[PDB]
């Protein structure tokens, strides 16, 4: 009778043929990723044509239901949900030259290489070898060839491509109703909800920009602190009241500072915990490795891990003669399959990385009681962010003792725990201010507000100004810069790793008082608490059920983003850069250059 | 003259939930010991009927109905239960007087690749009566569009195939199910226990 009846029984259709063909792909996509052979390719390629070809019908057909008329909130969310489609809006012709563009973009990426004008023959590749330069070299001129190179070689070759990509995906949006890209991807955080729980497509930005702001006292102390440590290492082209140049910063793009810790170490005589010896020495396996971490959600009242789980599951290379991806991925298979593809070693790095995978797991294993469209994290910044939380109360010094890694006599001190707090910040708070303005650029070069003929001009003037970072070579618009990091040429949205992170501490900070944390956030172990866990279950539960207002708030008591958390994390070491600052110059000037 | 149960439970090939099937147990001699000490059963549940006193007891009909569900249905198999499997494919009566006994069937009725044999009823008009049995094919007309047999817009074919591999969580995994109804009134004893 009413079209919500309709909707209703078109859903269910759609679940019981989805569920069996997304497993399907899905099981496919597992053998080649166990067993790489050209068979498996075909027919992990065969199977997602055939799970990618129904949803396209699926997504038609279900526009065929009017939004308007649907009551049902979950109803109209799996609704919601299919209905998007995207470049189907756009004609063929145009849809053709858009994938033309996006996989020439990708291919350049890839096969992209550059070439030392010393040697004119030894030419490199991103990964590996650039790669390498760009996180391991302490040569001014050696980063320099690579940074620029690749901005060169790569970055000239994906201007024009950049600047038809953004008009057709921009026709695309304003088409499906949408006034940019930009607005597009910003609907992954809208949500229509119930009464307090919406969330404004628009309302992202402010919520970014108000957030951003509260960071930057915290990025600028850890800034002046990497200028000066760094002003030992490249004495000749570092200005103590400017900006870092941009070939200076650990990886190729400045994206994580992770890789200047050697550099600028607080207490570089303490060394960091590292209980891999320990691990060998007790002779642990892959197995215990999860065994431990299923016991540390044991411990909160989480789910056991599954039969399957233990049966299915690549848990360490395969040997016999099978080629494996060894990237670390937690799966779902679907239909109560949950799987883990981990090459683990008996590293402390693994041990860490496991309770992070089945965090994953667990979430998965906790939203598989909804519907199967409503089955993700309630945004895209949910589920790295409750992987990220396991290993935080994993690495605690109190939990590693508590499961035999480290003796029950441990010293905890001052000096080893700045010394952490600094690699945290290099790698959490670094990439927070990098985030934050490659999407705003994108964000406004979709909406126009920055010309062609400015692009790169305000690219480096917004560097300077926000990230602190300043141009090795100056940069003409025979430039695109922004695409030569792979997210940007490769058609994904970036603002997901700014939103776990201030996610993943607001989380923790709940978890961490229900489990009555006395101290230092930093050191909490969420161990043993089934209150903590309770609460984490309320949120995994509903997966993209409610709004993820509504989910954040069943963990944290709040309704949005707040950085009261991260900075408490980390305040702790503030206190440490600010007396550490304090002959220095915290900030920067947008006019010093390494070049003029 | 024994009743023939392990020509139910221990039946090589079983039937799919819309299409159960019935077996009728009269004029026998019962051994309900094979049942209640076999460890293999997953669920055995009683309503109406004390497992031990059937012993001691006689009813004119036994009635054996067998069929292949994914076990997070089989709670669906007890009264006043509501759900596809209850709705549409096997529903008990509220006043149902008998047991339920199912097995996880995933060593015989799961395949690699997936055995899709085993079928279900994804939609129909009407909730199934008590003991209601439904094979038709007809094309399931949601709206006010009439079908015309072919399947289109709003337009359902009414059954859906199981997937069972035997990767599958254990609440998508085959159980094979039995439910034996006991009847005690309005017909002459004729099964009866040892005693
Ligand atoms: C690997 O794939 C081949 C076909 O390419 C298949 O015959 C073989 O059994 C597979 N091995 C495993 C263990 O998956
Ligand atoms: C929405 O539909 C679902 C269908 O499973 C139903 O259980 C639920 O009670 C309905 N109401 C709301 C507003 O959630
Ligand atoms: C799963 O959790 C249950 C309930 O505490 C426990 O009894 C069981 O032994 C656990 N399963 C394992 C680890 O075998
Ligand atoms: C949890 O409690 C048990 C028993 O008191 C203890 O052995 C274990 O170390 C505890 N785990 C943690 C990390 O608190
Ligand atoms: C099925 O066979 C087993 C072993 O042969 C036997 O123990 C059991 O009683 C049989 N089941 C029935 C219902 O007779």
């Amino acid at each position: 009778s009413t079209t919500e009846d309709l909707a209703k029984t078109f859903l269910e259709k759609f679940n019981s043929e989805a569920e069996e063909l997304s497993h399907q792909s899905s099981l496919a996509s597992w053998s080649y990723n166990t067993n790489i052979t050209d068979e498996n390719v075909q027919k992990m390629n065969e199977a997602g044509a055939r799970w990618s070809a129904f949803y396209e019908e699926q997504c038609k057909l279900a526009k065929t239901y009017p939004l308007e008329e649907i009551q049902n909130l979950t109803v109209k969310r799996q609704l919601q949900a299919l209905q998007q489609s995207g470049s189907s809006v756009l004609s063929a012709d145009k849809s053709k030259r858009l994938n033309e563009i996006l996989n020439t973009m990708s291919t350049i990426y890839s096969t992209g290489k550059v070439c030392n004008p010393s040697n004119p023959q030894e030419c490199l590749l991103l990964e590996p070898g650039l790669d390498a330069i760009m996180e391991n070299s302490k040569d001014y001129n050696q980063r320099l060839w690579a940074w620029e190179g690749w901005r060169s070689e790569v970055g000239k070759q994906l201007r024009p491509l950049y600047e038809e990509y953004v008009v057709l995906k921009n026709e695309m949006a304003r088409a499906n109703n949408y006034e940019d890209y930009g607005d597009y991807w910003r609907g992954d955080y809208e949500a229509e909800g119930p009464s307090g729980y919406d969330y404004s497509r628009d309302q992202l930005i402010e919520d970014v920009e108000r957030t951003f702001a509260e960071i930057k006292p915290l990025y600028e102390h850890l800034h002046a602190y990497v200028r000066a440590k760094l002003m030992d290492t490249y004495p000749s082209h570092i200005n103590p009241t400017g900006c870092l140049p941009a070939h200076l910063l650990g990886d190729m793009w400045g994206r994580f500072w992770t890789n200047l810790y050697s550099l600028t170490v607080p207490f570089g005589q303490k060394p960091n915990i590292d209980v891999t010896d320990a691990m060998v020495d007790q002779s642990w396996d892959a197995k215990r490795i999860f065994e431990e971490a299923e016991k540390f959600f044991v411990s909160v009242g989480l789910p056991n891990m599954t039969q399957g789980f233990w049966e299915n599951s690549m848990l360490t290379e395969p040997g016999d003669g099978r080629k494996v991806v060894c990237h670390p991925t937690a799966w779902d298979l679907g239909k109560g399959d949950f799987r883990i593809k981990m090459c683990t070693k008996v590293t402390m790095d693994d041990f860490l990385t496991a309770h992070h995978e089945m965090g994953h797991i667990q979430y998965d294993m906790a939203y598989a009681v909804q519907p199967y469209l409503l089955r993700n994290g309630a945004n895209e910044g949910f589920h790295e962010a409750v992987g990220e939380i396991m290993s935080l109360s994993a690495a605690t010094p109190n939990h590693l003792k508590a499961i035999g890694l480290l003796p029950p006599d441990f010293y905890e001190d001052s000096e080893t725990e700045i010394n952490f707090l600094l690699k945290q910040a290099l790698t959490i708070v670094g990439t927070l201010p990098f985030t934050y303005m490659l999407e705003k650029w994108r964000w406004m070069v979709f909406k126009g507000e920055i010309p062609k003929e400015e692009w790169m001009k305000k690219w480096w003037e917004m560097k300077r100004e926000i990230v602190g970072v300043v141009e090795p070579v100056p940069h003409d618009e025979t430039y695109c810069d922004p695409a030569a990091l792979f997210h940007v040429a490769n058609d994904y949205s970036f603002i997901r790793y700014y939103t776990r992170t201030i996610y993943q501490f607001q989380f923790q900070e709940a978890l961490c008082q229900t489990a009555k944390h006395e101290g230092p956030l930093h050191k909490c172990d969420i161990s043993n608490s089934t209150e903590a866990g309770q609460k984490l279950l309320q949120m995994l539960s509903l997966g993209k059920s409610e709004p993820w207002t509504l989910a954040l708030e069943r963990i944290v008591g709040v309704k949005n983003m707040d950085v009261r958390p991260l900075l408490n994390y980390f305040e702790p070491l503030f206190t440490w850069l600010k007396d550490q600052n304090k002959n220095s110059f915290v900030g920067w000037s947008t006019n010093w250059s390494p070049y003029a | 003259n024994l009743c023939p149960f392990g020509e139910v439970f221990n039946a090589t090939r079983f039937a799919s939930v819309y299409a159960w099937n019935r077996k009728r147990i009269s004029n026998c001699v019962a051994d309900y010991s094979v049942l209640y000490n076999s460890a293999s059963f997953s669920t055995f549940k009683c309503y109406g009927v004390s497992p031990t006193k059937l012993n001691d007891l006689c009813f004119t009909n036994v009635y054996a109905d067998s069929f292949v569900i994914r076990g997070d249905e089989v709670r669906q198999i007890a009264p006043g239960q509501t759900g596809k499997i209850a709705d549409y494919n096997y529903k008990l009566p509220d006043d149902f007087t008998g047991c339920v006994i199912a097995w996880n069937s995933n060593n015989l009725d799961s395949k690699v690749g997936g055995n899709y044999n085993y079928l279900y009823r994804l939609f129909r008009k009407s909730n199934l009566k008590p003991f209601e049995r439904d094979i038709s094919t007809e094309i399931y007309q949601a709206g006010s569009t009439p079908c015309n047999g072919v399947e289109g817009f709003n337009c359902y074919f009414p059954l859906q195939s199981y997937g069972f591999q035997p990767t599958n969580g254990v609440g998508y995994q085959p159980y094979r199910v039995v439910v034996l109804s006991f009847e005690l009134l309005h017909a002459p004893a004729t099964v009866c226990g040892p005693k």
